[PDB]
RNA sequence: ACUAACCCCUAUACCUUCUGCAUAAUGAAUUAACUAGAAAUAACUUUGCAAGGAGAGCCAAAGCUAAGACCCCCGAAACC
RNA sequence: CAAACCUACCGAGCCUGGUGAUAGCUGGUUGUCCAAGAUAGAAUCUUAGUUCAACUUUAAAUUUGCCCACAGAACCCUCUAAAUCCCCUUGUAAAUUUAACUGUUAGUCCAAAGAGGAACAGCUCUUUGGACACUAGGAAAAAACCUUGUAGAGAGAGUA
RNA sequence: CUGCAUUAAAAAUUUCGGUUGGGGCGACCUCGGAGCAGAACCCAACCUCCGAGCAGUACAUGCUAAGACUUCACCAGUCAAAGCGAACACUCAAUUGAUCCAAUAACUUGACCAACGGAACAAGUUACCCUAGGGAUAACAGCGCAAUCCUAUU
């Protein structure tokens, strides 16, 4: 609990980068589908 | 001030521990544990085993002595059907008192 | 402690330990309890009882007293009707 | 970290929203009544009875007794309710009750108990004494027929045996008197065994008396399968219990296999076990009543051992385990001078090589 | 113990408690029984 | 830290010479107690003789 | 010589006995029960039994207490039990009926003080 | 404060989706384990160092066989982040005394009892 | 290392003091010579003898005798 | 009366002797090779030291030692915390006792939980773990971050 | 003149306990309870405080003796079956002080030694100062931090 963004540990930083959300991607952009 | 150190009070022998007569089971500032079967208590509420055997911890019904007015007042105000429970420690004797053996042939 | 005296060139003995401790030939040392004659009125009978026995010393204190005492006091004595005669030897001692 | 309980909480049923509305114990006795009614109830946690209380097998105890007698409850209740109505009617009886001066005849009420609750109390008491666990290897029996035995001593005095009382071997030197109710056409078997009298095999036991095929109450004409032998409890061996067993025979039974020579002064021959004896007989055997008493050593036991058995009397002693001491250390710190005496074996002085 | 499932079995003060009337019931009511006979006054 | 009590010596009246110490109030008469005497193996009267100190 | 169940100094009643006498006083009947420490009951004398009912006026009076007291005294005498223990509450110990019940033990030959265990 | 980890029991339940993905048979569990340390014991708590010591995993990339029993499994779960666990396959069965010197643990996880160092004629 | 001295690549002097010195903390221009771990109470190892050992004395309830093996240098302001 | 001067350093001259004065302080402490080897505390005119204890070393005797399945360790008080103690199996080879002493306990940084009149950081101080004062590789240079240890030669290879 | 006493005078020897940036003025040093330290034990400050340096009731508050616990050492402190002997291991968180020595026929007693593990008894000032050291420790300067402050935007 700090006011200077509390700089993150490298190991914790890699954990967040790996566990980032990935939206599902359609095969065809619905916008170009009949 | 307040630079006092710990009193080193707690459980000395855990459940299922083999003990001898006179071994201290636990020491406490208040009656956290209550003596059960073949367990004695001193003035300082220290718990020791009068017999030699296996230490056991169980939960039993608390029935205070009638001369204990403070506790007698407590259980009189309880709702009907309420039963107080407290943790009790007992030791289970292992060896028998003795044996009968031949000593003479007269 | 005088390791080498100026008149004989030999180790001396601290007389302080002689007046306070008793050594058994087995190597054990026997002492009293501090304050066993001080303020007896403010002590419980159980405390006073355990204050007036003769107790042994541990390994470090025994080594401490041996170094401060010459070999004269470590000999075997044969005093007549000595009260501590039976305690000079250990019986049934394993390791 | 928390773990949900494996069962209902002791005080979960009580509502706490209307705790002041709920009535209180208001007395010590009412809480105590609830205390030990709830104490005997089973629980899913560790209890005192789990470690200390004796454990019984899940199988129900097998009963080998006679079928219970059948009575008319309504008629019995009507007679009982009218009996006390007239009893309460008398002013003299009521005067004694209010004055706390009334008395009851102890002899008369005991006789009534022997017919009403006698068999049940005797069975309950016999279970406590361990008769059912040692012999029969675990069973239950109700002594429906009462049995009275009194030992003849002197010229007028008697030594009755009801249950678990104390009778000296001197008073049991001679054959006792057996009195019990029966009718014609009934065959009876009498057996006496010493539960704790065995000197060699702890599991086995010693037979002391055996009467078979008793015509009614006439015990004189019964067949003497084994001669009567007075008990011989060894001095210092504790206190022994001797049980009188009464059997009812539906048909005549041959006892040649279990017959013993007269006199039977051999301990090996006198050895007998009720188990495998009732087992081989239960097809035509059923018990009728039991009675037992406790026996100690006296001067007469010396006569029995030396003359009747032609042997030396054994003397036993109760020996306690030696006291426990911790392992002796080279440097016992802060221990009294008497510490070395605990591990000393002899108090005499020693001099080694000198 | 807290971790064990039998935690809190010794809790006892939760069964023990730690005028304006309502809209259906009355707040406080007092009755007065005067009499020249003390025995009758207390008996009632 | 006013000293309100005093330590006094109790001497047996049996003549054995046995003594023991007990605390007493300053504003009080001399105490004649009944105490066990190890010499005579029985309880006998003890009377106060001297004042030891003030506590 | 049998060891007694020592302890339980913080609860009532204590358990340092071999045989205990328990007397139960209900609304209609009074039950006198004698049992061992381990739980097994040896002998009982309750007013419910028809044997003593024919001779007693009521089952909830001092006369009833004397009736079962002598009955229990004769039952204990013929069962071989001579020594026992009684641990009543202060009010029941002060009840007049109980004291006369103790008198039944004295005249019956029953002693309510168990002998001390010989440790050595 | 940094202390030991109590791994939830829910992690070790083989759902049917994992069964055909890894090829394991719940009805016929594998008899033995292959354990291989692939991470340094340094910069790790001391209690994990002792567990690695007990299982004989000192030198990295050195296969070791262990019994698939709850006691061994309990120890393995502590250091599951430092080792690789594979089942043991015996296509030729348990080796006999005659071929005890002819065994060879191939990299795919089976112990073939016939090692000839000769090209397959097929 | 190289055919090749250099050119290529790699590499933050020594001692001491501190958690941590390439440290811009001390010491050293260089050479030669001189310059700093002294003791056997107990214990350990190895012989001799053995309920005795020791070349008066001393120790001994397997001990006694003998041997081996552990304890530094320079520097004050002062006092008489 | 400037605390001046008394043979070119007088708050008490100089020389010799006691004297190899003492110094818990500074500096120093000489041939080769191998092995074991680090951070609980208490007392102290004591925190620049010393003693006990802990840790560490050597030799000897003995048998259990670490890990840990259930069961078990409080109530008034639900930060209902992470977790500890105890502990059969199993994996393993250590552990306890006896004898003999030296040396260290003026530490640093990181991750986490905290404390310092109800201070987001910073400063100081506790607790758990790791690293450093022991090798190498990688983050630009890098004591404390990541990878990795048991030791040599090779102009081999697979990886972190 | 000598010896022994009492007053002065002039002198002799020795010392300046620690903690609180410094000084002034003050505060603290020993013991116990809660908070940190949430669940075996333990765990620190400049820590937040609150208290303690007694009293009461006994007069078997007698004598022996297994087995145990501990304020992280020692010293010290605590519980206790059983037996003897009596009746029919007191309350209270702390409520305290070692050795030597003194008194005492003896049993016993003697401390605000509170700097509370206590030296039998010793204060100030030095800018006239000296020695051995310390950036483990101040001022000068450097570096960390921006508590605050300034500016610039919403
Ligand atoms: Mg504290
Ligand atoms: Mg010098
Ligand atoms: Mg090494």
């Amino acid at each position: 609990v700090t006011r200077h963004r509390r700089v993150m540990h490298f190991q914790r930083q890699k954990l967040m980068a790996v566990t980032e959300y990935i939206p599902p991607k359609p095969a065809i952009h619905p916008s170009c589908l009949p | 001030g307040g630079k006092s150190s710990g009193r080193r009070q707690g459980i000395k022998k855990m459940e299922g521990h083999y003990v001898h007569a006179g071994n201290i089971i636990a020491t406490q500032r208040h009656f956290r544990w209550h003596p059960g079967a073949h367990v004695g208590v001193g003035k300082n509420k220290c718990l020791y085993a009068l017999e030699e055997g296996i230490v056991r911890y169980t939960k039993e019904v608390y029935v205070p002595h009638p001369r204990n007015t403070e506790a007698v007042d407590l259980i009189t105000r309880l709702p009907k059907g309420a039963v107080l429970y407290k943790t009790f420690v007992h030791v289970v004797p292992a060896k028998p008192e003795g044996t009968f053996k031949l000593v003479a042939m007269l | 402690l005088t390791y080498f005296s100026a008149r004989k060139g030999k180790r001396k003995t601290v007389k302080a330990v002689i007046d306070r401790f008793l050594r058994l030939h087995c190597g054990l040392w026997v002492r009293r309890k501090a304050g066993y004659k001080k303020k007896l009125w403010k002590k419980t009978p159980a405390r006073k009882k355990r204050l007036r026995e003769f107790v042994f010393c541990n390994k470090t204190q025994s080594k401490l007293l041996d170094k401060m005492t010459t070999s004269f006091w470590k000999r075997r004595n044969w005093y007549v009707d000595d009260p501590y005669q039976k305690y000079h030897d250990r019986t049934n001692l394993k390791v | 970290r928390r773990t949900p309980p494996l069962g209902p909480m002791p005080n979960s049923d009580i509502d706490l929203s209307n705790l002041e509305r709920l009535e209180k114990y208001r007395s010590f006795d009412r809480y105590r009544r609830r205390a030990e009614q709830e104490a005997q109830a089973p629980h899913w946690w560790r209890t005192y009875r789990e470690y200390f209380g004796e454990k019984t097998d899940p199988k129900e105890k097998i009963d080998i007794g006679l079928p219970p007698p059948k009575v008319s409850r309504t008629q019995q209740l009507l007679e009982r309710k009218q009996a006390i109505q007239e009893l309460r009617a008398n002013v003299e009886e009521e005067r004694a009750a209010r004055l706390r001066t009334a008395s009851v005849p102890l002899d008369a009420v005991r006789a009534e108990w022997e017919r009403t609750c006698g068999p049940y109390h005797k069975q309950r008491l016999a279970e406590y004494y361990g008769l059912y666990r040692d012999l029969f290897h675990g069973a239950t029996f109700v002594p429906r027929v009462p049995l009275h035995v009194a030992y003849a001593v002197g010229e007028d005095d008697l030594m009755p045996v009801y249950c678990g009382n104390e009778v000296t071997p001197t008073e049991a030197a001679q054959a006792p008197e057996v009195t019990y109710e029966a009718e014609e056409g009934s065959l009876w078997t009498l057996l006496l065994t010493s539960l704790d009298g065995h000197l060699l095999e702890p599991d086995a036991e010693y037979l002391h008396w055996l009467l078979t095929n008793i015509p009614g109450n006439r015990v004189a004409e019964g067949q003497v399968t084994c001669p009567y032998l007075p008990p011989f409890p060894a001095r210092g061996s504790g206190i022994h219990r001797l049980a009188f067993l009464l059997f009812k025979q539906d048909q005549p039974i041959d006892f040649s296999e279990d017959a013993r020579p007269s006199p039977c002064y051999q301990l090996a021959q006198r050895t007998f076990r009720t188990f495998d004896f009732y087992k081989k007989h239960q097809e035509t055997m059923t018990p009728a009543g039991l009675s037992f008493f406790q026996c100690r050593w006296d001067d007469s036991v010396t006569y029995i051992f030396h003359q009747l058995l032609d042997m030396r009397e054994p003397v036993f002693e109760f020996v306690r385990p030696p006291p426990y001491h911790p392992k002796q250390k080279r440097f016992p710190h802060r221990q009294p001078l008497r510490y070395l005496d605990r591990y000393r074996d002899s108090h005499e002085p020693t001099y080694g090589i000198y | 113990y807290k971790t064990k499932p039998t935690h809190g079995i010794g809790k006892y003060k939760h069964l023990i408690k730690a005028n304006l009337g309502t809209d259906y019931e009355y707040g406080v009511l007092n009755i007065h029984l005067t009499a020249y006979d003390m025995t009758l006054a207390e008996s009632y | 830290s006013k000293s309100k009590n005093i330590l006094v010596r109790m001497v047996s009246e049996a003549g054995t010479g046995f003594c023991f110490n007990t605390k007493r109030n300053r504003l009080r008469e001399k105490l004649t107690l009944l105490h066990y005497d190890p010499v005579v193996k029985q309880r006998v009267l003890f009377v106060e003789k001297k004042k030891i100190r003030s506590l | 010589v049998a060891r007694k169940e020592r302890g339980w100094r913080t609860v009532f009643p204590s358990r340092e006995f071999w045989h205990r006498l328990r007397v139960i006083r209900t609304q209609h009947h009074v039950e006198a029960l004698v049992e061992h420490q381990n739980g097994k009951v040896v002998v009982s004398a309750s007013t419910r039994e028809w044997a003593i009912k024919k001779h007693l006026y009521s089952t909830r009076n001092v006369v009833a207490c004397e009736s079962i007291g002598r009955v229990l005294a004769q039952r204990c005498l013929e069962a071989g039990i001579n020594f026992m223990v009684y641990q009543p509450t202060p009010w029941e110990a002060a009840s007049d009926s109980m004291k006369r019940l103790q008198s039944a033990m004295t005249e019956g030959g029953v002693v309510l003080r168990e002998p001390q265990r010989i440790y050595e | 404060k940094f202390t030991r980890s109590r791994i939830p029991e829910k992690v070790f339940q083989a759902s049917p989706e994992d069964h055909e993905k890894y090829g394991g048979d719940p009805q016929n569990p594998h008899k033995l384990h292959i354990v291989t340390r692939i991470k340094s014991t340094r910069r790790r708590p001391y209690w994990e160092k002792d567990i690695i010591k007990m299982l004989g995993l000192e030198k990295a990339h050195t296969p070791q066989v262990h019994k698939n029993i709850p006691s061994v499994n309990a120890k393995l779960k502590v250091v599951k982040h430092l080792i690789r666990i594979k089942p043991l396959k015996l296509p030729q069965g348990l080796p006999a005394e005659e071929n005890m010197s002819n065994t060879c643990l191939k990299s795919t996880g089976e112990l073939v009892v016939q090692w000839h160092l000769k090209p397959v004629e097929q």
